[PDB]
């Protein structure tokens, strides 16, 4: 939520990176919200709502 | 009030219902705009909080923060006829009685009631 | 609607009352997570404001922010019977009349009352 | 509850109802201060969403997110009398009949009406 | 001990029990808040262990680490009146006999049963 | 319930008494697994302490936070038939009296008692 | 068992009950320390769950997950006589009966009571 405020390039790359992260997650390991949120922060900036 | 101070009209945003009747050109109907860096105003939220709180305290009831259905109980007591207290005296010829009338929910005076039943 | 679309379930947060009957899955009951960084969505505050306003404008009354207790007045006009317009017509065949019958609030016909008063 | 936890009293902010009757110090009436570095608390907003959800769910009605007048229709169905279900059982002697009495929205037993109609 | 020191009240948590009769006011019926990262206090568990251990130790019984039904055995010994000690000497007339009279478990004096049987 | 939500079956862990009779598969008996990365659910401890609280209030006695022997006191009061209330009226033939018969704790009516003694 | 394997003595910590009778020192009573942080052992909590659940299922009752008073019901089953089933045969002279004697929850066999009746 909140990804429509960004330029299309950032939205596309964020979706690609989160898909890649979840697909490569090892078995027996938690999928925490902080990890996805870090993936989004590292692209959108630290003062973006996401 | 509960509307945004510098908001927009009804049709320039989303989730905004118009047709709202307000008193005078002041206190207008303005809602939040769909922008990226707009946050809900605390002072505007205080209005909604106050409206809900005053809605709870209708009928002299008291608001408890532990439960999340006080408005439901108030709105139930609204329709629950049994809630209405007994009348302290005996009726007379001019008092009115609740009831529906041909899809025109209204009140009927004991006068015409006694006129129809006496026949 | 008034629910944050990117939200959670009741048991996954606090101050959230689940068991909310909805007209399908397309409008699910979701709430804000108990985090210290999430922000309240304006395009939801719009829906809450629209709900309260449409409630106030019921019965033909008009909203006015000089009085933080408009919904209180609306509830009072919703419960108080007197507020009902007098039935501008003579009573007739089976115009139903309401009351707390046998414990439950319901309505009975005119003929049902004349059945007992004739006896 | 629906009040801001770290808030101030009613007379120290704006748009804050004064004299709200709670159920003890446990649930104090506090509103958002007029400062700048304060944001609407998502949990406090969850409280209000839950209250409105319960109010809509009352009277066996279900929520719809495509419409913005749900609470309005609930209030209308609360006031309307033909919405009340019809009664099938015969009214015993001790039922209740509602209507205006000396300018008051109350009810009287069937005894009063029958004893008056004797005359 | 029990009733976690920094806990909430009846409805503010999940699975809480209500109505808890407590001597004094400084021993409030508190429950762990249902939020992120709260950990149960060791000391509370110590108190609960103490309570369960005293309950098991009651009636002069001893605790075993290899058995997980000690409290069940103590409850069984509470029932099964055949575990009660016999009376050493001859009984007197003012004694009380247990029986469930007219649907309520009570005691009656020996004099009463002797008068009843002599009749 | 007081079991862990995502726990293991009866024989897949340690310190679990299995064969527990529950009402309905819907809520099975599940215990915490033997993994080094598990934390006790505070809601489960809330359920346990709620059970102990409901148990401690039995027989009318109130809970004391300072002293820690209370379940032992309630159990003692359970095996304290001397603490039973004396009966106000006179027993009849249809009343029941409990005792150890043939080794099992059971009851018999006073009519059987008088039939036996008259022989 | 329900104790802490690596705990300290009762006198060294708070909320600890001393003098707990146990089958030798191989089953010692130890508690969590108030010093350097320690998390409650999930296996010990499994032991407490086991003990409570065994206590519930006594007297042929079954555990419920919808409500949270089960142990209160079990304690009501104890100390309540007539719940005790009736005896099929007739009370023989040898059996024992209950009753408070000289302020002591003792029992006496039928021989003595029949002798008091005949005497």
């Amino acid at each position: 939520d909140g990804l429509s405020c960004a330029t299309p390039a950032q939205s596309r790359v964020v979706e690609e990176r989160v898909t890649d992260f979840v697909n490569r997650l090892p078995p027996s390991t938690n999928l925490t919200i902080d990890q996805l949120r870090f993936i989004g922060l590292q692209v959108l900036g630290p003062s973006f709502n996401f | 009030g509960i509307f945004f101070s510098g908001g927009l009209a009804c049709n320039l945003t989303v989730n905004a219902a118009c047709g709202i009747a307000t008193t005078g050109d002041d206190c207008p109907a303005l809602y939040y705009p769909p922008k990226c860096n707009v946050q809900v105003d605390p002072l505007q939220m205080n209005a909604v909080i106050s409206e809900i709180a005053n809605a709870i305290n209708a009928f002299g009831n008291t608001y408890d923060c532990s439960r999340l259905d006080n408005l439901k109980q108030v709105l139930n007591r609204a329709r629950n006829i049994c809630d209405l207290p007994p009348f302290g005296d005996a009726p007379d010829m001019d008092d009115r009685i609740a009831g529906c009338f041909d899809g025109q929910s209204s009140t009927v005076t004991v006068q015409q009631l006694v006129n129809l039943v006496l026949g």
